[PDB]
């Protein structure tokens, strides 16, 4: 019935250390669709994080899009954080520039 | 041959009491409505979703959807009722309805999952269960198609009115279908899980559409262990794809990742490994890798 | 309250036609039955009508739906005095077993006789045993005569009647009324309603 | 068919009340209604096969109960004067249509020592009328009783009539101020004068009254006003 959920995060960008970019969460392949995303620098929650509408592919997994305005440096951290039935602690998955 | 337009509804049932129905629509790569369960109007998120349709017959439409969604939520309410207690809630139902359509050439379709399997399709005259499909739907079919009158107008929207509507949106929409979005590349590198190997990585981002070609190249051989990705989303309605090539360290050189899309004309974008562009573009993204895969 | 039928009474003269109304406002609207009731019996179907604009029979009954209206009319061609009923509208709203139906509070249907040489006239009748007891008896009048309820609580008088003498092509109206009170006389125990001036009371 | 159980009940406030309903048409759906003057038909509980039943629109009050597929059981565990009602039952199979029963008459009254059966007279033809319109007609009484349950037929030398009868259509109070209060109907039988002179002529009026039965205990010192037949009897008379 469930189905745990993939997790991506890249840059819509190329990464320049210091020059403001946009970071995508996104998140494919859950059941059921009801899920909780947050996005984070250095542990704590960005709070203007916009979303997509949830929707489904041909073979009927969810699937849904965050992003929000950040800028890459030397040492903050990035990371997308996500929430699940399917999952008894929420996963947490940090932005990997070299992925 | 080449657009196909879904109408992608979710359902959700958590209780005999806890319903939310949420659609999206696509046409192509490109989204085009929206109608959320809080929402009493369908919405639009082109300037050009109402297609080539009149407001009189925009909201006669909507307001026969109106009335669908409000009696497909009392309708799987009864269904569970009267299979008690063999399915229960919660109960996760989606659709997908529309037309693809080739060059005047349409073929439509009506499909539903149950449970995240496709279980139920609308075909010719009725709803049918599809091979497969468990057994003890076929009382609910029993029952769904009792009713003449829904199929009567399911007839109507999918053999007509689909095709009627999807060409005046591929006329209302042309300049969005056939806007051209010029990728971007970079390129990077990470260990591989085998000892002593590397995993380049062309990164390549902002193209639309979404046909796409990148090859790890040596001169004139494509590179055969190049391993392209899956394609992913931009905010903005561009794509994101990177390739992947595993190589033995010190290998790298003379390598280059090259992309082809129909937004350059001919002029391929290439990035050599070594070259002083990429130390250039390496040295404005390195990091401490805290957090690594 | 969401469906809703029209008049709430409505009285013919035998032998002429009678329209019913039945207005709705079901969403969605599938089928709409007219049902006649007689008092105390159960629900004898008459039609059905489905498509979106409809016309159906059935002998002497034939009915109209206009769905975009949401409106229903019911027609009875020359009333019998059979007809007299409570005729109710149904509307269901699937066309499927998932469908709740919705009922209409019903119309009354009354069918009145036309009494062709009114002869109205006031009889006592007294008790078989030996009582002293004795009714009051209103017959033969015209059916445009309605016959009044209770000034005194401690009369009383039953509601107009019509019987048919088959055998004879005869029929009447009669309103019998009583009471066990001592100042009280057939000749004014219909005080309270429109009595027609020849009325036979035959003095005892 | 569909075949309804009892058909009139007298019940009393608080005590628990079963109406089955039994349908022969293999249908796996079933359904209850209350009728009132005022609305139309309205939902109590319904049922999609053996095992299920479902809350309609005014369940409380009720349960059901499904065990079979032919029955179909509305259960009145603490009865309400607000219970007092005309009971519906009707099936149907996958399609939009409901095949339904007969009704059902409830009344749900304080006390059984409320219940009264009816006392019955014939009052016989005025000479008056004889002499001036040449036909004759007697008039039936039914006084005194609680509840109104009641069919009330004419025999004239031993079979039914329906020609030249007439009967009320509903009965009328005795007292208007009680809510207990009990009824009185009255019917008239029409015959030419020559049929009535005739003293070989036997008329009598009959009223079936439906009350209590024999699980009902009685207390009180009158007769048990059981479910039971009332009669009055006059002959023809020549002078
Ligand atoms: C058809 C597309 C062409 C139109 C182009 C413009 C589109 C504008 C956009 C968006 C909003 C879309 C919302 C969702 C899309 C739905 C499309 C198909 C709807 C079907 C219309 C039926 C007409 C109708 O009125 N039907 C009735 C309402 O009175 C009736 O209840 C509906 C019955 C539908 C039931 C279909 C579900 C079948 C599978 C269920 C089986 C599993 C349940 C088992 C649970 C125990
Ligand atoms: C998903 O959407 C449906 C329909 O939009 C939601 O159900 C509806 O919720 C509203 C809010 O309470 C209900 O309104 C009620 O209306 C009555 C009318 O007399 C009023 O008296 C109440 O005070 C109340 O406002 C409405 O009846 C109900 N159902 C329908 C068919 O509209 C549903 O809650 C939504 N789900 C979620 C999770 O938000
Ligand atoms: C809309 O298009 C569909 C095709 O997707 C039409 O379906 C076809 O409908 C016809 C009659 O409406 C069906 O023909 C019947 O075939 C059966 C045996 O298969 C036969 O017993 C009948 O007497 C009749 O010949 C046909 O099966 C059906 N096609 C499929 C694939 O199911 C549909 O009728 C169209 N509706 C409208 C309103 O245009
Ligand atoms: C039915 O299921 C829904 C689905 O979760 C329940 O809704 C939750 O309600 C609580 C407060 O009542 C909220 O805090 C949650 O956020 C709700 N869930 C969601 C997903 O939004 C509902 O309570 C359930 N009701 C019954 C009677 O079972």
């Amino acid at each position: 019935i469930q189905k745990t959920p993939q997790i991506q995060v890249y840059s819509r960008h190329p990464p320049e250390n210091g020059k403001p970019n946009i970071l995508n969460c996104y998140v494919t392949q859950f059941h059921p669709p009801h899920i909780e995303i947050q996005m984070l620098k250095n542990g704590k929650k960005i709070p203007k994080v916009e979303m997509s509408d949830m929707s489904f592919s041909k073979d009927w997994s969810f699937y849904i899009l965050a992003h929000t305005e950040f800028t890459p440096t030397e040492t903050d951290t990035y990371a997308c954080r996500v929430k699940h039935a399917s999952m008894a602690e929420p996963k947490t998955v940090y932005w990997d520039r070299d992925m | 041959k080449n657009y196909t337009f879904r109408c992608l509804q979710m359902s959700s049932f958590a209780n005999r009491s806890w319903s939310r129905t949420d659609s999206v629509v696509w046409l192509g790569d490109l989204q085009t409505h929206r109608w959320s369960n809080d929402s009493a109007t369908i919405s639009f998120t082109k300037p050009w979703s109402q297609g080539k349709l009149s407001n009189q017959q925009w909201e006669k439409l909507q307001h026969m959807f109106q009335v669908y969604r409000v009696s497909f939520t009392r309708d799987i309410q009864e269904l569970v009722k009267m299979m008690s207690p063999k399915e229960d809630y919660p109960i996760e139902i989606q659709l997908s309805a529309g037309c693809e359509m080739y060059p005047n050439a349409s073929e439509s379709f009506l499909h539903v999952a149950f449970q995240g399997k496709y279980v139920v399709r609308f075909w010719g005259t009725s709803w049918q269960t599809v091979p497969g499909a468990p057994s003890w739907l076929d009382l609910p079919i029993k029952v769904l198609n009792a009713d003449q009158g829904t199929s009567a107008t399911v007839q109507m929207l999918l053999n007509d009115t689909c095709p009627l509507f999807v060409r005046g949106l591929l006329e209302a929409g042309k300049s969005d279908l056939e806007k051209q979005e010029k990728p971007v590349a970079w390129l990077s590198s990470v260990p591989s899980s085998a000892h002593g190997h590397r995993q380049l990585v062309c990164h390549v981002s902002g193209f639309y559409p979404k046909p796409v070609w990148v090859m790890w190249m040596r001169g004139d051989q494509e590179q055969q262990g190049t391993h392209r990705g899956d394609f992913l989303p931009n905010a903005d309605e561009t794509w994101y794809l990177q390739a992947t090539l595993d190589v033995e360290a010190g290998e790298e050189a003379g390598l280059a990742c090259r992309v082809k899309h129909s937004s350059l004309g001919g002029q391929d974008i290439i990035l050599y490994w070594g070259s002083l562009h990429h130390i250039l573009d390496a040295q404005k993204m390195v990091w401490n890798h805290r957090h690594h895969h | 309250t969401q469906v809703e039928q029209s008049p709430q009474s409505l009285v013919v003269r035998q032998g002429e036609n009678s329209v019913l109304q039945c207005n709705y406002s079901v969403t969605p609207d599938n089928h709409l039955r007219w049902f006649k009731q007689d008092t105390g019996k159960g629900l004898v179907s008459l039609t059905v009508l489905v498509d979106q604009k409809d016309k159906t029979s059935n002998g002497r009954y034939s009915a109209t739906l206009d769905k975009d209206a949401k409106h229903s009319t019911l027609h009875i061609t020359a009333t019998l005095l059979d007809d007299t009923a409570t005729y109710i509208c149904v509307v269901g709203d699937r066309g499927s077993a998932l469908g709740r139906l919705h009922f209409g509070a019903g119309t009354q249907l009354i069918v009145i006789p036309d009494i062709q040489n009114p002869d109205p006239a006031v009889y006592q009748l007294r008790d078989s045993k030996s009582s002293d007891k004795s009714v009051c008896l209103f017959t033969d009048f015209d059916s445009q005569t309605n016959v009044s309820q209770s000034k005194d609580s401690d009369v009383y008088i039953t509601d107009k009647c019509v019987l048919d003498m088959r055998s004879m092509d005869f029929k009447s109206n009669s309103a019998v009324a009583w009471s066990n009170k001592s100042d009280f006389a057939c000749a004014n125990a219909f005080n309270n309603s429109i009595i027609p001036e020849d009325t036979f009371f035959p003095s005892p | 068919a569909v075949t309804q159980s009892p058909r009139n009940k007298v019940a009393v406030t608080g005590g628990k009340v079963t109406l089955s309903c039994n349908q022969t048409n293999n249908h796996n759906n079933m359904y209850w209604y209350r009728q009132d003057t005022g609305h139309g038909l309205r939902l109590i509980h319904y049922s999609y096969g053996a095992g299920s039943t479902e809350k309609g629109d005014i369940p409380d009050g009720y349960k059901a109960s499904r065990p079979s597929q032919e029955n179909f059981s509305l259960i009145l565990e603490l009865a309400t004067p607000s219970q007092t009602s005309v009971y519906f039952c009707a099936s149907g199979d996958e399609g939009y249509t409901q095949y339904f029963g007969p009704g059902t008459r409830l009344l749900v009254l304080e006390d059984l020592k409320n219940v009264f059966p009816p006392e019955v007279a014939v009052f016989e033809p005025s000479e008056a009328e004889i002499s001036h319109t040449q036909k004759a007609t007697l008039v039936c009484l039914a006084t005194g009783f609680y509840p109104d349950h009641v069919e009330l037929s004419w025999w004239v030398n031993g079979k039914e009539v329906h020609s030249g009868v007439c009967t009320d259509p509903q009965p009328l109070k005795e007292q208007p101020a009680l809510n207990d209060s009990r009824y009185a109907l009255s019917s008239r039988l029409r015959v030419s004068a020559t049929f009535w002179q005739n003293p070989r002529n036997h008329f009598r009026c009959q009223v079936q009254f439906y009350g209590l039965s024999e699980n009902d205990e009685w207390t009180q010192d009158r007769a048990k006003p059981v479910t039971q037949i009332v009669s009055a009897e006059a002959w023809g008379r020549a002078d």
